[PDB]
């Protein structure tokens, strides 16, 4: 996975002037802290996620079906896990776990990511959610017991 | 050289970046501009032009003073709602030979 | 006479209503030769610099303004001999402007350049 | 710790903090002196 993220546009617009080995340095610090932090964050899309070697017959397998697989296995760490959306907004590298929190995804989640942050104010309770952003209450229904809130 | 107008940085980080003057000290010793900053904070010391976010910088360290959306740091940086309005030095930059773009007006 | 010419050619300022460049510290000391009765910029520096601008273009020494193209184009020919500068950019305050119309003097923009 | 091939090639490691942010990096790059001073750095 630093492989991947030394080798990723990511870690040349997040460190510039380091040398591709000190960005699998920074990965592999972070990983041991929370892999499902790390690989969500650096898998950002079907063609990141594809380059890890799960199976030598990967390569041949329906990347629809494929992709779908992988993502529903993230879907069900991020939601046991929890997301903070506190640190998301402090932080912009958890702002990648929102995208598979169940009744949530990138539409949703960037957009209450940006009112959260241009309101400039952490979540101070789950009912904030409904408050202060635009959500329904299926999607609130869905996503409330998955958000974490320090 | 008045306020409200569109002037060019020349030397030092700043390469050819497109600024806006807000106002102007009657003594005309320092002028205040709106810009973005390319300094790394001192982490990647042993970039491009991004909008500054006042969350992410807290935690490095150093002489930090916040009374809510009002920041100072590191030699008066002086800030407010997130964006920085520190002031800068005429010989820096160059009033003429601008001529701003509608991508200018989106960002300030 | 010479009190009317630059000092020194460090910071140097034109009068907005008459164009006429002098150093900061001759319109302070002196005043403004060709116009007095009308601004009353002599004695303060807050006067001064709400009419009077740094940012000017171009000089012209006006030795006979009496009998000169150039004095003519430039609406200085009924001015005193001096240096005075081609173009200074800026307008005169939303008070002073109103007083001058009030005592029958029409204020006229100095800014004669053309935009891009 | 991250390194390579290592022949002519050094080895960079990067210090963490728990919020994820970095710290300042280290440099690491007959052969007894030099391992010596590296390990002294480390
Ligand atoms: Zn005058």
């Amino acid at each position: 996975l630093a492989i991947l993220y030394m080798n990723s546009k990511k870690s040349e617009a997040e460190f510039r002037d380091y040398p591709p080995v000190l960005r699998q340095a920074v990965s592999l610090a972070r990983r041991i802290q929370d892999p499902l932090i790390e690989f969500a964050q650096v898998c950002s899309s079907d063609e990141d996620i594809l380059c890890l070697k799960f199976h030598p017959l990967q390569e041949h397998v329906v990347k629809e079906e494929l992709l779908n697989a992988l993502y529903c296995e993230f879907i069900n760490r991020v939601n046991e896990v929890g997301v903070d959306v506190n640190r998301a907004i402090a932080h912009p590298y958890s702002q990648a776990l929102i995208q598979y929190v169940c009744g949530l995804g990138p539409r949703k989640g960037t957009h209450l990511l940006k009112i959260l942050k241009q309101n400039n104010t952490r979540l101070e309770s789950r009912t904030q959610l409904v408050t202060m952003c635009h959500m329904g209450p299926k999607v609130f229904m869905n996503c409330a017991g998955f958000l974490k809130i320090d | 050289l008045k306020p409200k107008s569109w002037v060019r940085l020349k030397r030092g980080i700043y390469k050819d970046d497109i600024a806006q003057v807000d106002y102007v000290e009657p003594s005309q010793n320092t002028i205040s501009l709106k810009m973005i900053p390319r300094i790394d904070y001192d982490r990647i010391k042993a970039p491009p032009q991004r909008l500054f976010d006042a969350e992410k910088i807290r935690s490095l360290g150093g002489d930090v003073a916040s009374d809510g959306d009002f920041l100072i740091f590191e030699g008066n940086r002086y800030s407010r709602k997130g964006f920085l309005f520190k002031s800068f030095a005429m010989s820096a930059v160059i009033t003429e030979g601008v001529k701003p773009t509608l991508s200018e007006l989106e960002k300030f | 006479a010479l009190e009317t010419v630059p000092k020194d050619l460090r910071h140097l300022r034109a009068c907005l209503l008459c164009s006429l460049v002098k150093t900061i510290d001759q319109f302070e000391y002196d005043g403004c030769d060709n116009c007095d009765a009308y601004l009353q910029m002599k004695g303060n520096r807050e006067m001064v610099y709400d009419c009077t601008s740094s940012s000017f273009d171009g000089i012209i020494a006006m030795m006979s303004p009496e009998d000169s193209w150039v004095s003519k184009w430039q609406r200085v020919s009924n001015f005193k001999p001096g240096v005075y500068a081609v173009s200074v950019t800026g307008r005169l305050p939303q008070g002073i402007v109103r007083e001058l119309k009030s005592r029958g003097v029409a204020y006229k923009s100095r800014d004669t350049a053309i935009k891009t | 710790i991250a390194f390579s091939s290592a022949r002519d090639h050094p080895v960079f490691c990067a210090l963490v903090n728990g919020e994820g942010e970095v710290t300042d990096f280290l440099r690491l790059p007959e052969e007894r002196e030099k391992k010596a001073q590296d390990i002294e750095t480390l």
